[PDB]
């Protein structure tokens, strides 16, 4: 289901806005064994995909972005993991490059999110 | 703090149900004999590389005189035998007067195949690895396999022939060790081979033989087993000893042994391997003979009672040369009488089995259930409304 | 119970019977729990009774759900209780002579 | 999909537990017959566990839970169904255990969310 | 995956109120080549069903619509798109008649959409 492969070479910003135009035209309507063994194995990495995307969007859940594929936080930039702004890493760069930028800070990044879920989590209980 | 409802999905817990289970064998295809031109177009080829996953703290209760695998099985067996081993003449009563089927009475090759059974899609077979484990309730060793192991679908009566071996003991699996209307079907933990002949070239008529032939058994693997045997009957009834005999009569095909190799059905009379009485852990019913053979009288037939429902069936005469079977004794499906009016023994027979018998000695290990996710259980959050 | 009573060395048709025609196990006891008759698929078999001799049963009814036990030549000493169990169920008819 | 059949023997309490585990390593990255009937059977398998899964996933949507592998609800324990304490049962007993004391309750419970789902949308429609 | 075909020729009513029926059951739990060529396409079949769905539910979030089948709105309606009664198109027409009936409107209709959801989206971002 990577229809996105071919978003590699774009930037961040460009990439967010050929999606964009993509689901509005999307959604607004606008010799046997050659044949058997790779029939077998196209499904099969059709079917793999679709699991791996439900699997992930189970996962999400535990940052409290279960079933979306963007989910906006509760948790502030350190600009210890990168001081750029907005505008210069999502319009001077690709996806790739930025995830090498910020390559060695994921599991940090990963382990606030969970904390912000639980104890947001936390809250509302104790609220009710 | 309310214990609210809360709802689960994903929850592994499961349910008997009924399915369809489909057969899968290695199927040669081309030797034209009855198992493999049947498996041929009846079953898949066996599954290479199955998975099975042993299950942890699990307990499952295992009912193998419930289990309806056994009618599947039973289903499949008979199309295989109409589709095969056609009589001349076939008598079926129909209430009363009887419809009598002819046809052409080719001879077949037969020799049976294992078959294996398999879980359709989005079931999977639960089995019992409990070696210990009797049957009817809990097994404490629970695993899931897409498919059992192959099972040789053999037709047979008193001694039930090349089934699975126990992995330490002979097992009692009896529905009810003191009904008295039930079987034992005990299986062995040690096969005892069993080897039946022709007498080649021995042909001799009557007048106003040819059928005949010879089963030798092992006398020390018999006297070994039945020592065995009574060791267990003794613990079940242990103030009695323990004595075999025949039948008491009914139709030929519980009171000899039945089985049958290519198209001939044999009958065989066991008396030789059942007129002990052990008590003491000794019988002496054998006087150290030295002929190191218990040897049998068998008897080829052409009119046979059907195993299939009530009727009765004509095959043509006997093939011309050697036959041979050689078997495995894996098990004796022997009863019990009442006992009511014993004082101090309990007498065992061999008379008896009939198919669905046979099978539940062999599917007793595996059940067919299915995940039901969706499941609730009360906890502390609340839902914001 | 029913209670059926013959003479000297006639005989007598005393029976079983299920509503389930599928020629379902049964047998026929004495009032000792001595085996006399009972199916084992499509094989009669016979149990260490002094009615071995005597006993038989109409098999092409086995499929209709009728499990008769027939017994020939009775003798005075065959007057006893007479069990079925056909399925879970039991029913009984005495059998004087 | 069915990965919890591993958990069988395991207590509610401790299924969950390993979920979550499990959720955090995952996200955070840390002869011809006999290929090509099963190669079809193993797919038919797989395929038909995702239909099931997406069917599951909408029908719980009467209940408010739609898409969602845990829901929360607005119906309490009646505690005539089973007296048992949130400890005890979590902790002493499997899941097939729990569903056992309670499975002649099933159809009652469904029935309570059914109709307090229901009240809610009509109390969030009168209102708006 | 659409088991609505049969519904073919009932009203919209009608096909709404078939769903809920159908869903509280279901939730409550109440000669090779003829062989493998077809079991090819079959799967097929069933993995497109699948990823068509799965894209449609994502594609849908344009208007804030995603992860549902049924969504309400904050547009509506203009009646010059049709000035019928909510009684009269739900209980006297199909949902074929109905799309025919402002097929010609359906691209004005799902601008609106993509316009109101996206101010929306502002205005909590604004308030925030
Ligand atoms: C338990 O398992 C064992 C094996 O694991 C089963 O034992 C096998 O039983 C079959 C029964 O036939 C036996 O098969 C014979 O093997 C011979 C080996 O060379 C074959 O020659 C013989 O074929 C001839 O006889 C068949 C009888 O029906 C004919 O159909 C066939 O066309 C052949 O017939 C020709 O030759 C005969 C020779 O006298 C001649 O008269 C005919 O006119 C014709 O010319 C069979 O294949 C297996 O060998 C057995 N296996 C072993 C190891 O012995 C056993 O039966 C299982 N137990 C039960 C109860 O099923
Ligand atoms: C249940 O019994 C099985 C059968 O013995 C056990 O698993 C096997 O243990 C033997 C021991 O040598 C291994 O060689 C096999 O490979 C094991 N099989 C599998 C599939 O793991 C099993 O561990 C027992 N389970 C329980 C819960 O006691
Ligand atoms: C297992 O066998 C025993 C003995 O045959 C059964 O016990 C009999 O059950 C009936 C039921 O009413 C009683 O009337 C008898 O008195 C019992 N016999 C004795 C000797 O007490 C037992 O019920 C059988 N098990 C099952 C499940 O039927
Ligand atoms: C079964 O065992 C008996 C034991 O007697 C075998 O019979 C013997 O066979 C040998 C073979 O040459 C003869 O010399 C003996 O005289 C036979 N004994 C008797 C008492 O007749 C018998 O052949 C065995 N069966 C088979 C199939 O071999
Ligand atoms: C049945 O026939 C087989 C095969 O002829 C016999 O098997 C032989 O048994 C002896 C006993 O020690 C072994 O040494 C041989 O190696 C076996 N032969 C083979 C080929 O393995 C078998 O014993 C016979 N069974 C009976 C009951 O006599
Ligand atoms: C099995 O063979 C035995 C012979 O070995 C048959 O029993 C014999 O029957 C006659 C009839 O009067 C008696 O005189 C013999 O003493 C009996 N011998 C034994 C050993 O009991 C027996 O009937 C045969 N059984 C079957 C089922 O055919
Ligand atoms: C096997 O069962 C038969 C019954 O069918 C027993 O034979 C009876 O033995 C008693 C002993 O006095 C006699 O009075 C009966 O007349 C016999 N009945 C028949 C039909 O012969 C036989 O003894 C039993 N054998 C074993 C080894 O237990
Ligand atoms: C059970 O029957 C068998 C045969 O029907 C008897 O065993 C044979 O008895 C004869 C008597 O001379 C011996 O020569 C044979 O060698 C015996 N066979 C074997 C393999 O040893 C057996 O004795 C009977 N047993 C009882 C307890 O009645
Ligand atoms: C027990 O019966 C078996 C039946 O096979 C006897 O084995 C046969 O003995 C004869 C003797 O010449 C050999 O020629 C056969 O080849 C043997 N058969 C097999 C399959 O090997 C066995 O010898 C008998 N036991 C005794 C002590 O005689
Ligand atoms: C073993 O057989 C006896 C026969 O009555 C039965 O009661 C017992 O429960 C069986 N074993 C198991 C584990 O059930
Ligand atoms: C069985 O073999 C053992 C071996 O020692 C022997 O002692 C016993 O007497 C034999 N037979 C019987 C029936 O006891
Ligand atoms: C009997 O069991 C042994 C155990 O290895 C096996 O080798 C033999 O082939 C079996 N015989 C039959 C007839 O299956």
């Amino acid at each position: 289901i990577l229809g996105f492969l071919g978003a590699a070479g774009s930037t961040m910003g460009a990439a967010s806005m050929a999606l964009t135009v993509q689901a509005r035209l999307l959604l607004s309507g606008i010799h046997m064994l050659q044949l058997t063994v790779w029939g077998i194995k196209q499904l099969q990495a059709r079917v793999l995909a679709v699991e791996r995307y439900l699997r992930d969007q189970q996962l999400l859940g535990i940052w409290g972005c279960s079933g979306k594929i963007i989910c906006c936080t509760n948790v502030p930039w350190n600009d210890s993991w990168s001081n750029k702004t907005i505008n210069e890493i999502w319009d001077n760069m690709t996806w790739m490059q930025w995830e090498k930028e910020i390559d060695n800070y994921t599991q940090h990044i990963y382990t606030l999110l969970e904390v912000s879920q639980i104890q947001q989590e936390k809250n509302e209980q104790e609220l009710l | 703090a309310k214990k609210w409802v809360t709802v689960y999905y994903g929850v592994p817990v499961w349910k008997e149900a009924t399915t369809t289970l489909f057969c899968a064998s290695d199927a040669k295809a081309y030797d034209t004999e009855v198992h493999n031109v049947w498996a041929t177009h009846a079953c898949v080829p066996t599954d290479p590389n199955p998975q099975e996953i042993v299950l942890g703290n699990v307990t499952e209760n295992f009912n193998m005189w419930k289990n309806n695998m056994v009618e599947q099985m039973h289903e499949d067996i008979i199309s295989l035998w109409d589709q095969s081993l056609k009589p001349c003449v076939k008598l079926t009563p129909l209430c009363c007067n009887t419809s009598v089927i002819t046809q052409a009475c080719p001879k077949v090759s037969f020799e049976p195949i294992p078959i294996h059974y398999c879980a359709p899609a989005g079931f999977a077979i639960l089995k019992c690895n409990s070696k210990t484990f009797n049957g009817s309730g809990p097994c404490t060793n629970v695993s899931t396999v897409q498919c059992t192991h192959g099972i040789r679908p053999v037709v047979s009566t008193q001694l039930l022939l090349n089934g699975s071996l126990a992995e330490e003991e002979i097992v009692i699996r009896s529905e009810n060790i003191t009904d008295n209307a039930k079987t034992i079907i005990v299986q062995l933990n040690e096969a005892v081979e069993i080897n039946c002949t022709r007498p080649n070239n021995n042909t001799r008529k009557s007048i106003h033989n040819i059928r005949q032939a010879h089963c030798n058994i092992s006398k020390a693997r018999w006297n070994e087993t039945l020592g065995q045997i009574v060791a267990k009957l003794e613990e079940q009834f242990p103030n009695k000893t323990i004595i075999f005999n025949h039948s008491s009569g009914g139709d030929p095909e519980i009171v000899t042994h039945s089985f049958n190799c290519g198209g001939e059905f044999f009958y065989c009379n066991t008396t030789p391997l059942f007129n002990s009485t052990w008590n003491n852990t000794r019988t002496d019913d054998y006087p150290t003979g030295g002929e190191q053979n218990i040897t049998l009288q068998c008897r080829i037939k052409q009119i046979i009672n059907m195993w299939q429902g009530v009727g009765k069936a004509m095959y043509a005469p006997p093939i011309r040369g050697q036959i041979r079977c050689s078997s495995n004794i894996t098990g004796l499906l022997l009863t019990r009488d009442g006992g009511r009016d014993q004082n101090g023994t309990e007498t065992f027979r061999p008379g008896g089995g009939n198919m669905r018998d046979n099978w539940r000695s062999e599917l007793y290990k595996y059940k067919v259930v299915k995940i039901e996710p969706l499941g609730i259980a009360p906890t502390a959050c609340k839902r914001r409304v | 119970k029913k209670v059926v009573l013959g003479k000297k060395g006639d005989t007598v048709e005393l029976t079983c019977t299920a509503s389930q025609k599928k020629s379902i196990q049964f047998h026929w006891k004495n009032s000792n729990q001595i085996k006399i008759l009972g199916n084992q698929g499509s094989f009669l078999t016979k149990g260490p009774s002094k009615l071995n001799d005597r006993a038989d049963s109409r098999r092409s009814l086995w499929d209709q759900g009728n499990f008769p036990l027939i017994i020939k030549n009775l003798k005075i000493e065959d007057s006893d209780t007479y069990i079925c169990e056909v399925e879970d169920q039991k029913e009984e008819v005495q059998l004087l002579v």
